[PDB]
C-alpha cells in the first residue's frame, strides 16, 4: 500500500473528487465525502447508513458472515452494522407506530398499578390476633420493660 | 441419505401429481415451457413444490433458471452433496 | 459409508 | 535485596558469554531461577515491614509487584524469541540486555526506602523501555510513540523532582520509614495545592489518568510484544505504587484535591470501556481496556480506605497478568496474519481449538468472573467507593456491563463466526505459545486459593 | 404417529394448566387462592388471573397445531421415538409430573398458616378461568379451518412482535451506545 | 480442642426416639451402615496416624509480646520510641479485629443454633456484638488507609474534648 | 392428498386427545374403590 | 430465464469434479490405520466404590478430625422439643400441654 | 434401522411405544379420579363460608338503636 | 433450554428473593414492587405466547 | 437490475409464501392460492407497460400491508432456526497440509488421493489463467460470469474452491 | 368482593377500614366479654421452634400435629386427623375475624343512624 | 397507510418509488457498478485460487478503513462533580451532627 492509496484530506476541486472516487473503487457519480468539518473524516466516502443484515444473503460474498466483497469500500461504521449489532432492516410495523403502542401499553399499566394500590383488594375480616401481648417477647422486645397489654376477646 | 436416482424419482413424482402436466409426456428432459406448455407463473409454482418436497429454499435467482426436471435434480444434488 | 472428517491438526 | 540485584546483573554476562544458539535457553532458564527465589520475599510480618538495609525494604505492597516483575522476564524472553529469530546475534543479545536492565531498575524501584532513589530508578526505566520500542518496533510511527511516551513522562516527572527535593529540605529526610513518623498535615494554601499536584501528576500520567492516557494506545500499537508485556503489567503499576506511597504525606489536602481526578477516573472508566466496543485494532482495544481498569485503581488510591487499598493492590497484580496474557494472545494471531486488525481473521476456534480456550480464560478474567483475583480487587474497590458515595455504584455497575460486552465481543469477533476464506496460513499452535499462555493464567487462577499474599499492607 | 411423545405432552400441558391433583396443581392453585384472599394490589390480582386463562390458550395452541388435524410436514416420514434413552428420560419426568407435587406437599413441614376459608367464587377461580381459557382457545383454533381470509389486527401484531420491545430497544439502545464514542 | 469459654455452646437437649409407626426407619439402618462402613475404617486410619504422632511429640509456643510505652509517652519525632509504640499499636489493632471476629462468630452460631427462636434467644449475643462494634468503631473507624497510633490518638483526644464539653454543658 | 388418507385419515379431536387413557384409568379406578370399599367394610 | 449453453457446460464440468471429489472423501476399509447382569453390577459396584465410598471416607475423615475440631464450623439447628418428649442427655421429661377445650 | 422410513404414509410403530403410552395415559386418569374421590374439598372448599347477614345483632353485640 | 428453564438459571432470581424472605416479609414497599413486577411479567409474556409459531419460543 | 418479469415473479412467490403462513391448513391454502393466482392471471396480458408498472407497484403496496409479521422460514434459509448451524464444523481443506505425519499415516489411502488432486490443481492453473486472459476484454470483466473449459483436458477456470468446498454436513 | 364495592363505590363512612379495626371499645355492647384463652405456653412454642406467625391461638393443635408427623416417619400419609384439627381451629379463628368485621360494620351503621336522629333533632 | 422510514428501519425496496422508473441513465450506472464489482472480483479470485499462495490477501479497502478510523468534555465531569460533592457534603453534615446511622459500620 502506497500513500496515494490511503485516505487523504477532504477533496476540494472536482479533479480531487475524481481521484478520490477512483482510490475508493467508486463511480465519481456515487462518491461523496462526509461534510467538511473538523470531525476528521477526510475524503473517506459517506456510504448509506444500512446494516449488513440488509444485504442479499444469497449472493456469493467474499466474506459471507459480513456480506462484504474484497475491495469494496467499507462503511465508516461497519463495526456497528455487523449482523450481531445494530439492525436497520425494514419493519412490518412503522417505527413511530411501534413506539406509541409500546409506550402506551407500559404507561397504561403503570397507571393501573397506581390505581390498584390506592384501592387494594382485601377480605372482610379484622386483624389477626396473637397472644402474650402480640408476641412481645418473641419479636425481640425488651424483657425488663413491661409492654402495654394487648387483650383479645371472644366474639 | 439422498441418492441421484432417489432425488429424480421424487422430482418426477411431484410433477406427476400436477394437473397442468400430462404424466405421459413428462420425462427428465422435458422443458417446462417448450415441451409442456407451462408459463413462468407455473414454473414458480413448480419450484415451490420442489422446495416443499425436499424442505429447503431455492433462491429466486437460481430458481428462474431451472426449466426441466433434470436441472432441478442437478441443483438439489449439488446443494446436498449427493455424488451417487 | 464412512467419510473422512476434515479437522485441524490435533497432535500439537 | 542484593540476592536479587546481583543474580539479575549476572544475567548480562550469561547472555553475552553463551553459545550463539543457547542465548534464549540460558537467559530463560536462569531468569526462571531468579523468579523462584523471589518467593523468599514473602517473609512479611503483621506490624513491621521487611527492612533489609539503609537502601532497600520490602513490605506487602512491593513484594507482589517484585514477584510479578521477575516472573515477567522469562515470559517476555519466551514471547520475543520468535519475531527476533532473523536478528543478528549481537542485536539479539542487546535486546535481552535491555530486558534485563529493565528488571534491574524495576526491582530496585519497588524496594527503595528513600524517595529520590525511587525517583532516579523510576526515571531510569524510561531508557530501556524507550529503546525497546523505537529500535525493535515494526512501524514508522514507533518514533512518535517514543517521543509521546518520553515527554508525557518528563512533563510530570520534573515537577515531582522539585517537590521531592523541597520536601526533604522541609522535613529533613525522604526515607519512607522516617516519613511515616515525621509526617505533618498539609494545610490549605496555593503553595500546597501545587506541591500536591507536583507530587501526584507524574504518577497520574503513568497510570494513566483519563485525559492523560492517549500516549498509552500509541505506545502499545508500536511496541514489540515484550514492550507491551512489561508496559501493561509493570510500568503502569509504577505510578500506582508511587501514588500509594506518596499519599502518606499529602493528608488532609487529598480530601478536596482528589475530586477532579476521581471525576476523571469515574467518568473515564465508562468512556474508555465504551471506546473498546468500537476499536478496530486489537492491541489498541487492550490498551484502552487497561485505561479503564487503572481508573479504578486511581479511585481506590485517592479515597484512601483500608478496603480500597487492598482492592487496588489486587487489581494491580490481577490486571498485570490478564493484560499481559491478552497482548500475548493478540500477538500469536499477529505472528500468523501480520495484522492487528481485529476483524481480519475470524472464526479461529475452528482452526485453533486450544488457543480458543486461552482466549476464553483471558476474557473471563478480564470481565472479573468470581472468584478470580480480578473480581476480588474490583469488588473491594466497588465496596469502598459505595461508602465514599452511594451513587458511585451506578457508574461502577454500568462499567461492569460494558466491560463484559467488550471482553466477550473480542472473543466472539476473533474466535467465533466463520473463518476468513483467504487466510490459509493459520498453522497449529506451537508448544512455546501454549506454554506462554498457561504461564500467565495458571498462576493467576492459583492466586484465588490464597488471595491474601496480593492484598497488600492493609491486609 | 408419536404416541409416547403425545402422552407426555398432554400430561405436561394439563400439569402446567393446573389440572386438579397433578404436580402443577399443588402450587398454582394454592398461589391463586392465597392471592385472591390477600391484601393486595387489585390490578395485579386481575392481571395474574387473566394470565392463568392465557396459559390454557397457548397450551391448547401447542396441542392443537402439533398433534391434531392432518400432517403438514414434508413427505419423507422419518418419525421415530423408539429409543430407550428417549422413552426412559421422558418416562421418569412424566411420573414426576403426576406425583411429585403430591409427594412433596405431604412431606414438607408447614411454615405458614394457609388460607382455607373463602367464598366459593374465590376458591374455584383458577379452575374456572382455566376451563374458560380452554373453551375460548378451542373456538379460535377451529376458526383457522374456515375458508375466510383475515387481515392482521394491531393486537395480533403487538403479540407476535413481542410488544415491539425487542425491535425498538435492541436497535435504539445499541445504536445510542455504539455511536456515542464518536 | 478449643476453649469452651471463648466459643461457648449451651448444653444440648436431644429428644429420645418415640416411634408411632410399625414401619422401619430407613435413617436408622443407614446410620448403622454409615458407622460400620465409613466411621470405623476412618477411625482405624486415624488411630494409626496418631500412634505415629505419639512417637514424636514436639511443641510450639504462642508468642508473647512484652508491653512497651505507648505513643502518648513518646516525645515528638523520637522515632526510636515512636517505632516501638507504633508496632505495638499495630499488633493491638490486629488483635482487636480478631476479637470482633470472635464475637461475630458467636452471634452467627447462635442464630443458626436457635432456629425460629433466634430473635428472642440470641439477645445476649446481639448485645455483646453491639458493644464491641461500638468500641471498635470508636478506636479505629475513619482513620484512613494511612492509619497510625498518632492518628488514633488524635481521634481519641477529639472524642475526649467533645465529651468534656458536653458534660460541662450539664 | 396423502395427508388426508391412510393412517392420517381420522385424527382425534381436542377432547378426545385429553381423554386418552380415560377408559382404562376409569376401569382401574372403579376396581380400586370397589376393593377399598370391600376391605373397609371388613 | 434458463441457463445459457456456456452456463450449462461450466456447471456440468464443475459437477463432474465435485462428485469425483466427494467420492474421494470415502474412507478405505483399512482406514483409520491405528497404532497397536454381572457386568452391570460390577461396573456399578466399582463406580460406587470409587465415586461414593472413597470420597465419603475422605470427607468424613476431613470433617471429623479437622473441621469439627474447630469452633463453630458445623453448627446445627438444635432439635425441636415437643410436650411429652424425653431428653437423652439428662433424662428430663417435658411436661404435657394443658388440656384442650373440646372442638 | 429397526424402524424404516416411509413415503407419504403413516409411520411404522413398535408395540412397546404404544402400550407404554396407553399405560401412562391411563395412570394419569386413575390418579386424578382417585385423588378427586378422596380430596374433592381440595378443589371445592374445605369449610363452609358463613353468610354474615344471617348473624344476629345479639351475638355481634350491636345494642338496640334507641339507646 | 430444558435445563436452563427448569432446574438451573432462570429460577435463580426467584431463589435469591426466597433466600431473603426474613427481610422482605417486613417490607410492604418491596412486596408491592415485586407483586406488580410479576403481574406485568406474567401477563405480558403469556400474551406474547398466544401468537408465537416456534414451539421452543412458546415454551420459553 | 431486475426485469419487470422478474419483479412480478418474485412478488408472486413471496405473496404465496406469506399466504401459506396465514392459512396454515393445506386445504385452506389450496383454495386461497388459486384465488391469488387468478389475480395474477387477470392482468397477465397487459401490454401497456406503464399500466403494468402501476399494477405491480400497487401489488407491492398491498403485499406490505397484508404480509405475515412472522412468516414461515425454511430452517436452513437465511433467518431460519438452522441457518449457519453447521458452520462451526466446516474446516477448510488446506488445514490437512499442517497435519502431523503420524496423523497422516492413519489415512494413507485418503492422503495419496489428495496428492493427485493437488497435482491436478498445479498442472491446470496456468491454462486457467491464460484462458481468462484471452477471454477477458481490455476493460476487464464486465460481469462475474466465468466460462467453461473449451478443450479436452482443460478444467473450467477457477474451480478449486467450488469443487473442494466443505460438505454441508461435514461432521 | 362485595364489601369492596360498598366502600370504594359507595359510602365509606359505614364501611370498616381494614387497617384501623376495631374502632369501638371491645366491651361496647358486650357486657362481660371473655378473653381468648391460650393453651400452648410461650416456652412450649419456643421449644417447638414455631414460626412466629404460627404462634397464634391455634398453636397447640400445630404442636400436636408436628410431633405426630415426626413420630410417623416414614409414613407421610399419617397424622391426617391431627392436621385437620389444626386446619379446623384456623377456620374458626378466621370466622372470628369475620365477625369482628361484621360487628364493626354494623356499629358504624348504628352510629350513622344515630347522627340523622340528632340532625333531625 | 404509507411506510414511514426511520433511521433504524429503512424503506423496503419494493416500496421505493425509484425502483420502478429505471431509465437508460440508471441502467448505465448499474452496469458501471457491476463492472467495478466484477473487476475487483477477478483481481481477488486470481489470488484466492492461486495454488502457490500461502498467507493473507491484503485488502486495500480494509486497510483504508482501519487507517481512516484510527486517525461532552467537561460538562459531565462538572455534572458528576456536583452530584458527588453535593452528596458528600450532605453526608458529612449528618455525621458531624450524629444524625447518620453508622451503628455497625466498621468496614471502609
Ligand atoms: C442501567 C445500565 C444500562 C446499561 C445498558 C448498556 C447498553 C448496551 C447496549 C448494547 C451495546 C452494543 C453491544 C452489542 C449488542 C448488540 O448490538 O446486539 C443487538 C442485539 C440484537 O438482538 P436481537 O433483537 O435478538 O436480534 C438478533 C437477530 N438479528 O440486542 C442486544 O443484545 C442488545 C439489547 C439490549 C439493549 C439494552 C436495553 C436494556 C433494557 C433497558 C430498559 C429496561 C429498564 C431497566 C430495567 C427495569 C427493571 C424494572
Ligand atoms: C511555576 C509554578 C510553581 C508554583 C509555585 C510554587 C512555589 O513557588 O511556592 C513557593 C513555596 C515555597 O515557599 P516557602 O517560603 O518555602 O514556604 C512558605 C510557603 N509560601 O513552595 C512550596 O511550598 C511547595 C513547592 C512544591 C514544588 C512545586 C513544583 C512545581 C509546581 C507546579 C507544577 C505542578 C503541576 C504539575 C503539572 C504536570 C504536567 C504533566
Ligand atoms: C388486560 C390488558 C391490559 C393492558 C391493555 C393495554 C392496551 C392499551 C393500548 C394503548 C396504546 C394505544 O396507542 C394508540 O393507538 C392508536 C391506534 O394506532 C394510535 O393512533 C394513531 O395511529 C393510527 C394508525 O396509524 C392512526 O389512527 C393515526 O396515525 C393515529 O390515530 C395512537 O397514536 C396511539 O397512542
Ligand atoms: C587484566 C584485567 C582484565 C581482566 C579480563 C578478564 C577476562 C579476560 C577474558 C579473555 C578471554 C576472552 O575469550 C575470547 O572471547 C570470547 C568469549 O570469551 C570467545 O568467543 C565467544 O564467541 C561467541 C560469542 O560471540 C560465543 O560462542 C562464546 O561467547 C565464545 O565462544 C573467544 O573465542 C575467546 O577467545
Ligand atoms: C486537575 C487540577 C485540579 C485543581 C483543583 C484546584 C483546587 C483549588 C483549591 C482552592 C483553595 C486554595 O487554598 C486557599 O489559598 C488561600 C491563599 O490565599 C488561603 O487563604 C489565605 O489567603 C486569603 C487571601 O485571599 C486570606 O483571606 C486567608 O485568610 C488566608 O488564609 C485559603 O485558606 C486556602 O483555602
Ligand atoms: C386445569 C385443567 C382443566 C382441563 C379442562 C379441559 C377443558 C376442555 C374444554 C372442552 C369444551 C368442549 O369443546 C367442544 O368440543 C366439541 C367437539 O365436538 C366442539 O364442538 C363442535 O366444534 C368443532 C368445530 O366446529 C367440531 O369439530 C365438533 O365436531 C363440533 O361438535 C367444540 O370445539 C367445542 O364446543
Ligand atoms: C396404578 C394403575 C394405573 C392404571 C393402570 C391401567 C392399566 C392400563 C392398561 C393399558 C393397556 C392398553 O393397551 C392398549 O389399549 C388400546 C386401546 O385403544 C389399544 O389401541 C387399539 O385401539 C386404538 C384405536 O382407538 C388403536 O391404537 C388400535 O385400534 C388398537 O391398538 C392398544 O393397541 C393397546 O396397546
Ligand atoms: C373480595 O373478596 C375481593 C376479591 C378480588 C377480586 C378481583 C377483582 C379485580 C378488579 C380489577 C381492579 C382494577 C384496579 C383498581
Amino acid at each position: 500500500i502506497t500513500k496515494d492509496m490511503l485516505p487523504g484530506p477532504y477533496p476540494k476541486t472536482p479533479e480531487e473528487r475524481a481521484a478520490a472516487a477512483k482510490k475508493y473503487n467508486m463511480r465519481v457519480e456515487d462518491y461523496e465525502p462526509y461534510p467538511d468539518d473538523g470531525t476528521g473524516y477526510g475524503d473517506y466516502p459517506k456510504l448509506p447508513d444500512r446494516s449488513q443484515q440488509e444485504r442479499d444473503p444469497w449472493y456469493d460474498w467474499d466474506h459471507p458472515d459480513l456480506r462484504l466483497n474484497w475491495g469494496e469500500p467499507m462503511h465508516w461504521d461497519l463495526d456497528m452494522y455487523i449482523r450481531n449489532r445494530v439492525d436497520t432492516s425494514p419493519t412490518p410495523v412503522n417505527w413511530n407506530l411501534m413506539c406509541k403502542h409500546l409506550f402506551g401499553f407500559v404507561a397504561f399499566m403503570l397507571f393501573m398499578f397506581w390505581v390498584g394500590e390506592t384501592y387494594p383488594a382485601y377480605q372482610p375480616v379484622g386483624p389477626k390476633q396473637y397472644p402474650y401481648n402480640n408476641l412481645y417477647l418473641e419479636r425481640g422486645g425488651d424483657p425488663n420493660k413491661e409492654p402495654e397489654p394487648v387483650v383479645h376477646y371472644e366474639i | 441419505p439422498l441418492t441421484l436416482e432417489g432425488i429424480k424419482d421424487r422430482v418426477l413424482y411431484v410433477l406427476k401429481l400436477y394437473d397442468k402436466i400430462d404424466p405421459e409426456k413428462l420425462s427428465v428432459n422435458s422443458h417446462f415451457m417448450k415441451d409442456l406448455g407451462l408459463d413462468s407463473l407455473d414454473q414458480v409454482e413448480i419450484i415451490m413444490a420442489m422446495e416443499d418436497e425436499f424442505g429447503f429454499e431455492i433462491p429466486d435467482i437460481d430458481a428462474e433458471k431451472l426449466m426441466c426436471p433434470q436441472e432441478i435434480v442437478d441443483y438439489i444434488a449439488d446443494k446436498k452433496d449427493v455424488y451417487e | 459409508k464412512r467419510l473422512f472428517i476434515i479437522k485441524p491438526s490435533g497432535f500439537y | 535485596m542484593l540476592k536479587y540485584i546481583i543474580p539479575t546483573i549476572m544475567l548480562m554476562p550469561l547472555t553475552w558469554l553463551s553459545k550463539n544458539n543457547m542465548i534464549w535457553v540460558n537467559s530463560t532458564a536462569h531468569s526462571l531461577l531468579i523468579s523462584f527465589t523471589s518467593l523468599l520475599l514473602m517473609n512479611q510480618f503483621g506490624d513491621n515491614s521487611l527492612n533489609f538495609s539503609l537502601l532497600f525494604f520490602s513490605d506487602s505492597l512491593s513484594t507482589p509487584l517484585l514477584i510479578l516483575t521477575m516472573w515477567l522476564l522469562p515470559l517476555m524472553l519466551m514471547a520475543s524469541q520468535h519475531h527476533l529469530s532473523k536478528e543478528n546475534l549481537t542485536r539479539k543479545k542487546l535486546f535481552i540486555t535491555m530486558l534485563i536492565s529493565l528488571q534491574l531498575f524495576l526491582i530496585m524501584t519497588f524496594t527503595a526506602m528513600e524517595l529520590i532513589l525511587f525517583y532516579i530508578l523510576f526515571e531510569a526505566t524510561l531508557v530501556p523501555t524507550l529503546i525497546i520500542i523505537t529500535r525493535w518496533g515494526n512501524q514508522t510511527e514507533r518514533l512518535n510513540a517514543g517521543l509521546y511516551f518520553l515527554f508525557y513522562t518528563l512533563a510530570g516527572s520534573l515537577p515531582l523532582l522539585v517537590a521531592l527535593i523541597y520536601i526533604q529540605n522541609t522535613v529533613g529526610s525522604l526515607n519512607f520509614l522516617m516519613l511515616q513518623y515525621w509526617v505533618q498535615p498539609v494545610h490549605n494554601s496555593w503553595s500546597n495545592v501545587f506541591m500536591w499536584l507536583a507530587c501526584m501528576m507524574a504518577f497520574m500520567v503513568k497510570m494513566p489518568l483519563y485525559g492523560l492516557h492517549l500516549w498509552l494506545p500509541k505506545a502499545h500499537v508500536e511496541a514489540p510484544i515484550a514492550g507491551s508485556m512489561v508496559l501493561a503489567a509493570v510500568l503502569l503499576k509504577l505510578g500506582g505504587y508511587g501514588m500509594l506511597r506518596i499519599t502518606l504525606i499529602l493528608n488532609p489536602m487529598t480530601d478536596f484535591m482528589a475530586y477532579p481526578f476521581i471525576m476523571l477516573s469515574l467518568w473515564g472508566m465508562i468512556m474508555t470501556s465504551s471506546i473498546c466496543l468500537r476499536q478496530t485494532d486489537l492491541k489498541s482495544l487492550i490498551a484502552y481496556s487497561s485505561v479503564s481498569h487503572m481508573a479504578l485503581v486511581i479511585v481506590a488510591i485517592l479515597i484512601q480506605t483500608p478496603w480500597s487499598y487492598m482492592g487496588a493492590t489486587a487489581l494491580m497484580i490481577a490486571h498485570g497478568l490478564t493484560s499481559s496474557m491478552l497482548f500475548c494472545l493478540a500477538n500469536s494471531n499477529y505472528e500468523r496474519i501480520h495484522s492487528r486488525t481485529m476483524i481480519l481473521a475470524r472464526g479461529l476456534q475452528t482452526l485453533l481449538p486450544l488457543m480458543a480456550t486461552w482466549w476464553l480464560l483471558a476474557s473471563l478474567t478480564n470481565l472479573a468472573l468470581p472468584p478470580t483475583i480480578n473480581l476480588i480487587g474490583e469488588l473491594f474497590v466497588v465496596m469502598s467507593t459505595f461508602s465514599w458515595s452511594n451513587i458511585t455504584i451506578i457508574l461502577m455497575g454500568v462499567n461492569m456491563v460494558i466491560t463484559a460486552l467488550y471482553s466477550l465481543y473480542m472473543l466472539i469477533m476473533t474466535q467465533r463466526g466463520k473463518y476468513t476464506y483467504h487466510i490459509n496460513n493459520i498453522s497449529p499452535s506451537f508448544t512455546r505459545e501454549n506454554a506462554l499462555m498457561s504461564l500467565h493464567i495458571l498462576p493467576l487462577l492459583l492466586l484465588t486459593l490464597n488471595p491474601k499474599i496480593i492484598l497488600g499492607p492493609l491486609y | 404417529a408419536m404416541p409416547f411423545t403425545t402422552t407426555a405432552l398432554i400430561v405436561g400441558s394439563l400439569a402446567l394448566t393446573g389440572m386438579p391433583f397433578l404436580t402443577g396443581f399443588y402450587s398454582k392453585d394454592l398461589i391463586i387462592e392465597a392471592a385472591n384472599t390477600s391484601y393486595t394490589n387489585a390490578w395485579a390480582l386481575l392481571m395474574t388471573l387473566i394470565a392463568t386463562s392465557f396459559t390454557a390458550i397457548y397450551s391448547t395452541r401447542i396441542i392443537f397445531f402439533a398433534l391434531l388435524g392432518q400432517p403438514r410436514f414434508p413427505t419423507l416420514v422419518n418419525i421415530n421415538e423408539n429409543n430407550p434413552l428417549l422413552i426412559n428420560s421422558i418416562k421418569r419426568l412424566l411420573i414426576g409430573s403426576l406425583f411429585a407435587g403430591y409427594i412433596i406437599s405431604n412431606n414438607i413441614p408447614p411454615t405458614t398458616i394457609p388460607q382455607m376459608t373463602m367464598p366459593y367464587y374465590l376458591k374455584t377461580t383458577a379452575l374456572i378461568v382455566t376451563i374458560l381459557g380452554f373453551i375460548l382457545a378451542l373456538e379460535i383454533s377451529n376458526m383457522t379451518k374456515n375458508l375466510k381470509y383475515h387481515y392482521p389486527s394491531n393486537a395480533f401484531k403487538f403479540s407476535t412482535l413481542l410488544g415491539y420491545f425487542p425491535t425498538i430497544m435492541h436497535r435504539l439502545a445499541p445504536y445510542m451506545n455504539l455511536s456515542m464514542s464518536q | 480442642s478449643w476453649d469452651k469459654d471463648v466459643y461457648p455452646e449451651p448444653p444440648r437437649r436431644t429428644p429420645a426416639p418415640s416411634p408411632q409407626t410399625s414401619l422401619p426407619n430407613p435413617i436408622t439402618y443407614l446410620t448403622k451402615a454409615f458407622d460400620l462402613l465409613v466411621d470405623r475404617p476412618v477411625t482405624l486410619v486415624r488411630e494409626f496416624i496418631e500412634r505415629q504422632h505419639a512417637k514424636n511429640k514436639y511443641y510450639y509456643y504462642h508468642r508473647e509480646f512484652r508491653r512497651v510505652p505507648d505513643i502518648t509517652e513518646c516525645q515528638e519525632k523520637d522515632v526510636l520510641c515512636m517505632f516501638e509504640a507504633e508496632m505495638q499499636w499495630r499488633r493491638d489493632y490486629k488483635v482487636d479485629q480478631e476479637i470482633v471476629n470472635i464475637i461475630q462468630e458467636r452471634l452467627k452460631a447462635c442464630q443458626q443454633r436457635e432456629g425460629e427462636s433466634h430473635r428472642q434467644n440470641c439477645a445476649k449475643e446481639l448485645e455483646q456484638f453491639t458493644q464491641v462494634v461500638k468500641a471498635y468503631q470508636d478506636r479505629y473507624h475513619d482513620l484512613g488507609a494511612h492509619y497510625s497510633a498518632r492518628k488514633c490518638l488524635a481521634k481519641q483526644k477529639q472524642r475526649m474534648l467533645a465529651e468534656r464539653k458536653a458534660a460541662k454543658e450539664a | 392428498a396423502w395427508r388426508y388418507m391412510g393412517g392420517f385419515a381420522n385424527n382425534v379431536s381436542f377432547v378426545g386427545a385429553l381423554l386418552k387413557g380415560f377408559k382404562w384409568g376409569f376401569a382401574a379406578f372403579v376396581v380400586a374403590i370397589g376393593a377399598e370399599y370391600y376391605l373397609e367394610s371388613q | 430465464s434458463g441457463y445459457t449453453p456456456e452456463e450449462k457446460l461450466r456447471l456440468q464440468q464443475l459437477r463432474e469434479l465435485r462428485r469425483r471429489w466427494l467420492k474421494d472423501q470415502e474412507l478405505s476399509p483399512r482406514e483409520p490405520v491405528l497404532p497397536p447382569v454381572i457386568y452391570k453390577t460390577y461396573r456399578h459396584s466399582i463406580f460406587a466404590f470409587t465415586h461414593v465410598l472413597i470420597p465419603v471416607w475422605i470427607i468424613h475423615y476431613y470433617l471429623k478430625y479437622h473441621v469439627t475440631t474447630k469452633p463453630y464450623t458445623i453448627v446445627e439447628k438444635k432439635p425441636r422439643i415437643f410436650p411429652g418428649d424425653t431428653i437423652l442427655e439428662t433424662g428430663e421429661v417435658i411436661p404435657p400441654m394443658k388440656e384442650f377445650p373440646d372442638q | 434401522a429397526h424402524i424404516e422410513p416411509r413415503y407419504r404414509q403413516f409411520p411404522q410403530l413398535t408395540r412397546s411405544q404404544v402400550i407404554q403410552a396407553e399405560f401412562f395415559s391411563a395412570t394419569m386418569w386413575f390418579w386424578i379420579l382417585w385423588r378427586f374421590w378422596h380430596d374433592s374439598d381440595a378443589v371445592l372448599g374445605h369449610f363452609p363460608y358463613p353468610d354474615p347477614s344471617q348473624w344476629t345483632d345479639e351475638e355481634l353485640g350491636i345494642p338496640p338503636d334507641d339507646e | 433450554s430444558a435445563l436452563l428453564h427448569s432446574s438451573t438459571m432462570v429460577v435463580a432470581g426467584i431463589f435469591l428473593l426466597i433466600r431473603f424472605y426474613p427481610l422482605t416479609e417486613n417490607n410492604k414497599y418491596i412486596q408491592s414492587i415485586t407483586l406488580c413486577l410479576g403481574a406485568i411479567t406474567t401477563l405480558f409474556t403469556a400474551m406474547c405466547a398466544l401468537t408465537q409459531n416456534d414451539i421452543k419460543k412458546i415454551i420459553a | 437490475y431486475l426485469t419487470h418479469q422478474q419483479k412480478v415473479l418474485r412478488l408472486y412467490k413471496r405473496a404465496l409464501r406469506h399466504l401459506e403462513s396465514w392459512c396454515i391448513h393445506r386445504d385452506k391454502y389450496r383454495y386461497f392460492a388459486c384465488l391469488l393466482r387468478a389475480r395474477f392471471d387477470e392482468h397477465k396480458n397487459e401490454k401497456d407497460m406503464v399500466k403494468a408498472t402501476q399494477l405491480l407497484r400497487e401489488a407491492e403496496e398491498e403485499f406490505w400491508h397484508g404480509q405475515h409479521p412472522q412468516p414461515y422460514i425454511f430452517p436452513e434459509s437465511p433467518g431460519g432456526t438452522s441457518y449457519e448451524r453447521y458452520e462451526c464444523y466446516k474446516v477448510p481443506e488446506w488445514c490437512l497440509d499442517d497435519w502431523h505425519p503420524s496423523e497422516k499415516a492413519m489415512y494413507p489411502d485418503y492422503f495419496a488421493k489428495r496428492e493427485q488432486w493437488k497435482k491436478l490443481r498445479r498442472e491446470s492453473w496456468e491454462r486457467e489463467v491464460k484462458q481468462l486472459q484471452e477471454e477477458t476484454p481490455v476493460g476487464g470483466p464486465r460481469t462475474e460470469a466465468l466460462p467453461p473449459a473449451r478443450k479436452q483436458g482443460d478444467l473450467p477456470p477457477l474451480w478449486w474452491h467450488i469443487v473442494t468446498r466443505p460438505r454441508e454436513r461435514p461432521m | 368482593g362485595a364489601h369492596l364495592a360498598r366502600r370504594y363505590l359507595g359510602d365509606a363512612s359505614v364501611e370498616p377500614d381494614p387497617l384501623r379495626m376495631p374502632t369501638f371499645p371491645p366491651d361496647y355492647g358486650f357486657p362481660e366479654r371473655k378473653e381468648r384463652e391460650m393453651v400452648a405456653t410461650q416456652q412450649e412454642m419456643n421449644d417447638a421452634q414455631l414460626v412466629l406467625q404460627q404462634r397464634d391461638y391455634c398453636a397447640h393443635y400445630l404442636i400436636r400435629f408436628l410431633k405426630c408427623k415426626r413420630d410417623s416417619f416414614p409414613n407421610f400419609l399419617a397424622c391426617k386427623h391431627e392436621r385437620h384439627d389444626w386446619d379446623y381451629c384456623e377456620h374458626l379463628d378466621y370466622v372470628k375475624r369475620m365477625k369482628e368485621f361484621e360487628r364493626e360494620r354494623r356499629l358504624l351503621q348504628r352510629k350513622k343512624r344515630r347522627e340523622q336522629r340528632e340532625a333531625d333533632m | 397507510p404509507k411506510y414511514e422510514a426511520s433511521r433504524l428501519s429503512s424503506l423496503p425496496t419494493t416500496l421505493d418509488p425509484a425502483e420502478y422508473d429505471i431509465s437508460s441513465e440508471t441502467r448505465k450506472a448499474q452496469a458501471e457498478r457491476l463492472a467495478i464489482r466484477s473487476r475487483l472480483k477477478r483481481e481477488y479470485q486470481l489470488q484466492y485460487y492461486d495454488p502457490s499462495r500461502r498467507g493473507v490477501i491484503e485488502d486495500p479497502a480494509l486497510v483504508r478503513w482501519t487507517y481512516a478510523r484510527s486517525a461532552f468534555g467537561i460538562g459531565p465531569l462538572v455534572f458528576w462533580y456536583y452530584v458527588f460533592k453535593t452528596d458528600r457534603d450532605r453526608k458529612e453534615k449528618l455525621i458531624q451532627e450524629g444524625k447518620l446511622d453508622r451503628t455497625f459500620n466498621i468496614s471502609y
